[PDB]
């Protein structure tokens, strides 16, 4: 009876052993893995500081035109960025029937979207006589004429017949002493904000009364009668994309 | 005690002996003639093929890893270290160790461009300058027709003709690297002494939209 | 012997139990941690793809000056966005000067210090003789006399004796039409960027070379006129901080 | 025990599939760096490193009857007339040549002759298995790898038939350059630094000589300068 329990207790031994020594491993890994929690949480307050530190800065937007928005009258430059109107050019032409497409009124939406925080945009329209400019909803009716308005989602700054004008309410008529060059555009989302700047001099000239978006918002462009081009500025590229000397950079033009 | 000894003494007195060869051998006459006679023997082809996961997100490759071609607009794609994130630039799949592999770049008739080799340990992520001493040996063509190469201070290269096609050629254990006019065999350029730390990459860049991109011979 | 053994069967079978214990504290712990590092995991790339998305953008920087660490000489609207050099002002006083201050270069340094992202400002310096703007590291020199060179960490666009020049090497000295209404300056920090712009058109002006900082870099500003308005113009505010009645604010000043 | 000879068994014949390949890859290394050349400084660079300098003394044992060692045994003149004197198969009858009292069997080594405003000499390398009897025509077939100078501004590699050596400068001192192994054999203008002619891939089996022979009356002597 001895010898072969004695084997069962040498066996038993044999396994306890191993046991015992199964738990350093995982005594390690957990800590290991600890250690790895606390780097992750380190880097994940690091982009949280970071993104703290974000958009609650003025974003100057680099504004891309949308051909698929643009009115069959309209014309847009290779670069998207230039917008003129000829008429009877697309008459009859193959254009898909695109259901977001501006067939009442001459106008062209920006491709941005904009949801939160603060970003503007500059706009030339010194070649022009009948330019309308401004910020518009998502959800703006296209197939038929509509009024802009910001009952309708728009919120605009317009030239008619010589004459400044707000967002089409003939009772605010704009004392503005010089003609306009360059004309910026201003939209912060968390006040309902949407200014209208003289980019001359950088001075105030018509916010519209404060109403909120709830609704992705877009930068919203109307050229009339006028066949000279509007221009949207591009954003500052620098020397983005071009090979720098080492005794400087001067006057690049592209 | 002797197996390793014999390994460092007599490669590294070999390796010297080729170098002071460099110079007495070609001390001799230009006879650049032949180039096939050289460039299949002494090195052995290398088949290049792009990684079209380590470009820019500006840059097209085609589904046969020959192009590269700056695209109109930034792409936004998945990153990574292996992704460079600035520079224009695109790399091979495979890295280089030892022995002596040549490659042939089909730069056509492009306006912008540059070739060479770099560190397995690049700096991806930002703006680094492209020299020798961060790993990038690099050389080709800016400013339309001016052809430079990229040292500490970058070097312009006077050429008595146009390279149509550029051969790279490198050689780990004599730690030299060159750039050959395979159009003609002629000699463009070649950086030497260099004593490399880690395996090096093929890498290709180009600052500007052309109809032709850079292809890549096979092997 | 025999009963020895018998008890040492009972005690040594009696530390299976212990163990099964914590093998199963284990196995518990092991796999509620994966699964919370697995949710910090995807918050934490929902954040990179965030960011990633906000970080292709240029930000117009509302830059307000430090007053602190202008030369006494100077003199700075209590706005603190617009700087001149009054004709020594503290003749008679005595201001003790902080170790961070510069003490013969008439300069004044932006408090904001970028890391990141591309940023710009404006400057306005009409009727002026002498004024440098540009981006100086936050680890320049300010005990004693130094130049203003990429080198010790000063890129600056300077107009001297009516001369317009780059970094203050005078061996690039531009081929600028007139004199310059508003300037700009704009930064870009992965690229080494720092580029002056003519900002009565948006055109291009001048390309320093490219210089990695590796420091956060702030504006920098040097006027050697006395009484010379210069103007940082501030950032877009919009109509905040304002009631806007339902008439609508119109040519607010 | 034949471990302790299948050791040299084995590096016999791993060291004559080493040479083989390696002078194979030299010579590919030479048409390759034939590109990228210049020599503003490399004749004093690498003559005095890689070539093993060697001093060559003339034996008057091996001259012609016309011509006259100087009695520093370095130098060669042009007499009147064949003085009497003991033939030896070693001595030359006809050939006006005078070779050196030691004869190189295997490396790389290089000697220096100043040939000054010569107007007619001939120095080279010969075999030890020559025909120093009667006339033979000094080709490399015949074992003579040799430079000359003719009829006051010729200059010619005695190849068979004879070719010519256009050159641009005029050489004064000429250093000779043997390597046994990669079997070349060099002419440099020692004070400038130019190339001349190189004998590629001469198969070598027995040693090598100096060889210098002068034809025409002149009142410059042909001087070999030591390392
Ligand atoms: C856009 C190109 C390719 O990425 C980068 C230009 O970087 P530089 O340093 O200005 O060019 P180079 O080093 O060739 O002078």
């Amino acid at each position: 009876w001895i010898n072969k329990l004695q084997k069962e207790k040498k066996i038993l031994s044999g396994e306890k052993e191993f046991e015992r020594e199964t738990r350093e491993i995982a005594l390690k890994e957990l800590e290991k893995e600890r250690v790895q929690k606390e780097e992750e949480l380190q880097v994940k307050e690091k982009l949280q500081e970071e993104l703290r530190w974000r958009r609650t800065f003025l974003h100057a937007v680099d504004v891309v035109l949308d051909p698929d928005t643009a009115h069959p009258d309209l014309f847009l430059s290779e670069d998207r960025r230039s917008v003129r109107r000829c008429p009877f050019r697309h008459l009859g032409e193959s254009v898909p029937d695109n259901p977001e497409r501006f067939d009442s009124q001459p106008c062209v939406l920006g491709r941005e979207s904009f949801a939160s925080g603060k970003h503007y945009w500059e706009v030339e329209v010194e070649n022009v006589i009948e330019w309308t400019v401004g910020v518009c909803r998502d959800s703006v009716e296209r197939k038929g004429e509509v009024l802009l308005i910001p009952q309708n989602g728009f919120w605009t700054l317009e030239m008619h017949k010589g004459q400044y004008r707000a967002v089409s309410s003939p009772d605010r008529i704009l004392p503005l002493k010089e003609s306009l060059c360059r004309v910026g555009v201003f939209l912060d989302y968390e006040a309902g904000d949407v200014s209208f700047y003289n980019m001359r001099d950088r001075s105030h000239i018509y916010t519209c009364p404060r109403s909120a978006f709830s609704v992705p918002v877009r930068p919203f462009f109307r050229l009339g009668c006028e066949d000279s081009p509007i221009f949207i500025c591009p954003a500052l590229t620098g020397a983005n994309g071009v090979t720098v000397p080492e005794e400087g950079l001067t006057l690049h033009r592209v | 005690w002797s197996t390793m000894k014999q390994e460092q003494s007599t490669r590294v007195k070999l390796l010297e002996e080729l170098r002071w060869r460099s110079i007495q051998y070609a001390s001799r006459g230009e006879r650049h003639s032949a180039y096939n006679e050289w460039k299949k023997a002494l090195f052995k082809p290398a088949d290049v093929i792009l990684d079209p996961k380590t470009a820019n997100p500006i840059l097209l490759v085609s589904e046969d890893q020959r192009s590269v071609q700056r695209a109109k607009e930034p792409q936004d794609l998945p990153d990574n270290p292996e992704r460079f994130n600035w520079h224009y630039c695109v790399l091979g799949c495979e890295s280089f160790i030892s022995g002596r592999h040549y490659w042939e770049v089909e730069v056509g008739d492009r306006k912008e461009w540059h070739i060479g080799v770099c560190s397995k340990n690049v700096q991806r992520k930002g703006w680094v300058k492209m020299t020798p001493e961060n790993g990038f040996w690099t050389m080709g063509l800016t400013d339309g027709n001016k052809y430079r190469t990229l040292t500490e201070p970058r070097t312009n290269l006077k050429l008595p003709k146009t390279p149509k096609k550029v051969g790279v050629f490198l050689d780990y254990e004599t730690g030299d690297i060159s750039f050959y006019n395979a159009v003609d065999g002629s000699h463009i350029h070649t950086f030497l002494d260099v004593s490399f730390s880690e395996a090096l990459y093929p890498v290709f860049r180009i600052l500007t939209l052309e109809p032709t991109a850079l292809t890549i011979c096979p092997a």
